[PDB]
């Protein structure tokens, strides 16, 4: 009673459930009256009488050490009638975020559901009847007084009674920390180990008065502390060990089970490359198809099994010290990124990979690993790190300038380890006087699938190849990449194609096309070169073939 | 509490609004809990239960040097002031887009002093974020008028009627209009005298109990017209300039359609250098200056259709400018402009950016009397990491951004 109740309401126009059940034999039956008459003595459930309530199916089941029985009640039908609550905290904190602290407690309460009450004007919707052997027997009805186990607003209201119970503590406590995590407490403070101790009593004493237990037995728990797949050691923190397993075939379940380890592991432990074995998983069509493996997939997870071989470890969060970050290039459209405060030690890591669309250069990818890498700051710290990008002043100065999005990037100083991050070609933006003028063009029918691209330059030089398996865009890139192969290192291309131009003035550095790559290469050969537009059908100098 | 309060009642067939909180910065959330603890105590809001599932993000701006809170009431809005246009709604006048200047007060102050419907105050609740997911969050509801909702001036707007009737009477060539916090008067006197008859309705209204923190932001809507698309004017013409000359033409061919290009394009036979000088003959010059002054005459059969939304659209130009057009269908812009701030090292492209879509929906609520819709150039992540950081409204605008702005970067200067 002292818990002052949460209401809760059903869904506007619903009503309470009204299933009923007469399976489950006579010998769980009374091993489910031995579980409510001990529920029922402590005021967690009440019977009630034959004033035509709701009711809602209840099943019992056993488990290992049978000598413990289980009673299982299916709220689903209910929980679709009842109200919504404000969310759980969804996101566990992050270990790197947590400040060091001399002495640490976890507390787990017994019995939490349990242990707080139900709103007295719902708890008719809660009704369960166990059945007698149909010899005109009547059934046992019953109700929740408390907060029922599966129940939709059990896990909100609870964490609304827990913190509720904890202001009068804190309050008298400013000095200890207390956080709340489902039906755990992990108290921590800089307390002297003698004074922390009374302290963890005083707050157990004041928890049980409230009609929560606590385990009072040794003390439960000791520093290693595994949590949430973590181990969080007094003065370091790692994810709990990662096994990769062995096998001759691999399905679609299994790599989905290897890159979840892995993008787990990629937490602390640096350089963790997924890109392929993700590729492997770009087919969705499928449940559990033996998928192979590729050659890259198979050294990819041979570089992530070396890196796993040695432990490596993360440290905690000093506020007085500053939060600095640090980035570098991978090389197949991965990132890769360490959020620290000392040389040696590394609060976390992390990775950033490119996988949508398909051309874009580096530049644009370390302005998005930055994008990464700021948003998980304000969450894990509330701050923003400071940055160490592997790429000059100039070259990034000239790509915003030039780039047609908005862009920002805090206090960053340059680190000078390669691979440095430069453009590798600009093009030129007034035409080159002294160039050969190439017209290229490119086209393709649908149908046939056999296009045709070549070019025609202001010197009287002409070529057409012929193209097998293409379509209208490979055969404009094509027919630009054809005058980047036939002309000196100044060259001045004109085309009718917006898709072909947009591709070539973003600038791209790789992409998973060849040609493409190939279009890069030339770029970079040459040594001015200038691109110009002109609509498809104007007939100014343009000359094309159907 | 004056009187009962104003039964507010959403759309039928629609819940609340649930919307998750943004991760905001230790900074900014100390900030917050201050302002709520002090709004707290003066019993504008309370803290609420488990039982209260819906959410409005909340964010911190600098108004000044101290902080100022902003809530996002975007979601709300759409569902309750879609029906409470209707209701309560305010008219919009037309003339207020057609005096000499225009400033703009900040009322907001006023709604603090008028209750909420009880049954409403759930549907205001917000949620003041915690570092790292440590403690659930500080849950809030709101139990006053609250600000950014377009319920609050639509509720006010007979007690604002009746303190603005006196200074209408002294007054009968001002315009006033209000949306959500902020009262738009617009006049045609000197500068001198339009700032002190804007002083006489701060005193005016200051002496009735409404408070505006002014103390020291003025527009100019007979300058806000559709800008004329300019060609290129050189003392000479090579191959390249006119290619971009008859591209561009083409492309201005979806506008007016009275354009002709056959003979700039025929200057030009083929297969010719990129730099070759190139003269223009009579036929040419004669279609380029008839091409000239059918661009600088508006378009024909292009009006603002109320039933359709506001969609506006901002392009980089580079060196602090930008270009933006203001349309409700495809090339029919009703309003185009070109924003420019100043450089320097004071300046960046997501706080030239931010000023611009502020510059622009400005604008909007003056010209039609609500808020277009922006097509961001701009990462989605990005923009919803800083924008709270440049931001000095009281409103939030809707927003999408794109990621293929074609050639129109030179198109649209
Ligand atoms: N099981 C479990 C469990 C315990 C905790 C948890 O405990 C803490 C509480 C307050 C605090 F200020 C620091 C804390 O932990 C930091 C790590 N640490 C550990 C042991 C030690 O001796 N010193 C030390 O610094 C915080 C949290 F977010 C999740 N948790 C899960």
């Amino acid at each position: 009673s002292p818990i002052e109740t949460v209401p809760v309401k059903l869904k506007p126009g619903m009503d309470g459930p009204k299933v009923k059940q007469w399976p489950l034999t006579e010998e769980k039956i009374k091993a489910l009256v031995e579980i409510c008459t001990e529920m029922e003595k402590e005021g967690k459930i009440s019977k009630i009488g034959p004033e035509n309530p709701y009711n809602t199916p209840v099943f019992a089941i056993k488990k290992k050490d049978s000598t413990k029985w289980r009673k299982l009640v299916d709220f689903r039908e209910l929980n679709k009638r009842t109200q919504d609550f404000w969310e759980v905290q969804l996101g566990i904190p992050h270990p790197a975020g947590l400040k060091k602290k001399k002495s640490v407690t976890v507390l787990d309460v017994g019995d939490a559901y349990f242990s707080v009450p139900l709103d007295e004007d719902f708890r008719k919707y809660t009704a369960f009847t166990i059945p007698s052997i149909n010899n005109e027997t009547p059934g046992i009805r019953y109700q929740y007084n408390v907060l029922p186990q599966g129940w939709k607003g059990s896990p909100a209201i609870f964490q609304s009674s827990m913190t509720k119970i904890l202001e009068p503590f804190a309050a008298q406590n400013p000095d200890i920390v207390i956080y709340q995590y489902m039906d755990d407490l992990y108290v921590g403070s800089d307390l002297e180990i003698g004074q922390h101790r009374t302290k963890i009593e005083e707050l157990r004493q004041h928890l049980l008065r409230w009609g929560l237990t606590t385990p009072d037995k040794k003390h439960q728990k000791e520093p290693p502390f595994l949590w949430m797949g973590y181990e969080l050691h007094p003065d370091k923190w790692t994810v709990q060990p990662i096994v990769l397993p062995e096998k001759d075939s691999w399905t679609v379940n299994d790599i989905q089970k290897l890159v979840g380890k892995l993008n787990w592991a990629s937490q602390i432990y640096p350089g963790i490359k997924v890109r392929q074995l993700s590729k492997l998983l770009r087919g969705t069509k499928a449940l559990t198809e033996v998928i192979p493996l590729t050659e890259e997939a198979e050294l990819e997870l041979a570089e992530n099994r070396e890196i796993l071989k040695e432990p490596v470890h993360g440290v905690y969060y000093d506020p007085s010290k500053d939060l600095i970050a640090e980035i570098q290039k991978q090389g197949q459209g991965q990132w890769t990124y360490q959020i620290y405060q000392e040389p040696f030690k590394n609060l976390k890591t992390g990775k950033y990979a490119r996988m949508r669309g398909a051309h874009t250069n580096d530049v644009k990818q370390l302005t998005e690993a930055v994008q990464k890498i700021t948003t998980e700051s304000i969450v894990i710290w509330g701050k923003t790190p400071k940055f160490k990008l592997p790429i000059q002043k100039e070259t990034w100065e000239t790509w915003w300038t030039e780039y047609w999005q908005a862009t920002w990037i805090p206090e960053w100083e340059f680190v000078n380890t390669p691979p440095l991050v430069k453009l590798w070609y600009q093009l030129e933006k007034e035409p080159i006087v002294g160039a050969e003028t190439f017209y290229v063009d490119g086209a393709a029918n649908r149908e046939t699938k056999l296009g045709k691209a070549g070019y025609v330059t202001n010197k009287g030089r002409q070529k057409v190849v012929p193209l097998t398996n293409t379509t209208n865009q490979k055969t404009e890139l094509q027919a630009i990449y054809l005058a980047l192969q036939d002309s000196g290192l100044e060259v001045n291309i004109v085309t009718d194609s917006q898709y072909a131009l947009g591709i070539i003035q973003a600038q791209p550095d790789k992409s998973e096309s060849e040609l493409v790559n190939q279009i890069i290469e030339q770029l970079i050969k040459k040594e001015k070169v200038y691109l110009a537009w002109v609509p498809a059908h104007k007939g100014i100098g343009g000359n094309e073939q159907v | 509490s004056p009187i009962e309060t104003v039964p507010v009642k959403l759309k039928p067939g629609m819940d609340g609004p649930k919307v998750k909180q943004w991760p905001l910065t230790e900074e900014k959330i100390k900030a917050l809990v201050e302002i709520c603890t002090e709004m707290e105590k003066e019993g504008k809001i309370s803290k609420i239960g488990p039982e209260n599932p819906y959410n409005t993000p909340v964010f911190a701006i600098k108004k000044s040097t101290k902080w100022r809170k902003l809530v996002d009431f975007r979601e709300l809005n759409k569902r309750t002031q879609d029906f409470w246009e209707v209701q309560l709604g305010i008219p919009h006048p037309a003339g207020l887009k057609k005096k000499k200047s225009v400033t703009v007060l900040d009322v907001g102050d006023a709604y603090f002093s008028v209750p909420l419907d009880e049954d409403f105050r759930k549907y205001t609740a917000f949620t003041i974020p915690s570092i790292n997911n440590e403690t659930p969050g500080i849950r809030y509801q709101y139990n006053v008028l609250p600000q950014g909702w377009k319920g609050s001036p639509a509720i006010f707007q007979s007690s604002m009627t009746k303190i603005l009737e006196p200074f209408k009477k002294q007054n009968p060539d001002i315009v006033i209009y209000q949306y959500m916090d902020d009262l738009y008067v617009g006049s045609d006197l000197e500068i001198g005298q339009h700032r002190t008859k804007i002083e006489e309705l701060r005193q005016h209204l200051l002496r009735w109990g409404l408070t505006t923190p002014d103390k020291k932001y003025e527009l100019h809507p007979d300058k806000w017209t559709v800008q004329p698309i300019v060609l290129p004017e050189k003392d000479s013409w090579t191959v390249n300039d006119i290619q971009k000359l008859v591209g561009k033409l083409n492309w201005a061919s979806q506008i007016y359609p009275g354009i002709k290009v056959r003979q700039l394009s025929k200057l030009l036979r083929g297969t010719k250098a990129l730099t070759e000088v190139i003269p223009l003959t009579e036929e040419a010059e004669l279609e380029l200056a008839e091409n000239r002054e059918i661009l600088k005459e508006p378009v024909h059969g292009v009006y603002y259709d109320p039933s359709k939304d506001l969609i506006a659209e901002i392009q980089k130009q580079g060196q602090g400018q930008w270009t933006y057009q203001i349309y409700q269908e495809p090339f029919k812009n009703l309003k185009t402009g070109k924003y420019a701030r100043m450089r320097g090292a004071h300046t960046n492209d997501v706080k030239q950016l931010t000023e611009a879509v502020q510059k622009i929906t400005t604008e909007s609520i003056v010209i039609w009397g609500k808020t277009p819709k922006f097509k961001l150039p701009i990462q989605k992540e990005t923009w919803e990491t800083w924008w709270t950081e440049y931001w000095q409204a009281t409103w939030i605008p809707e927003w999408e951004f794109v990621n293929t702005p074609p050639l129109v970067k030179l198109w649209y200067q």
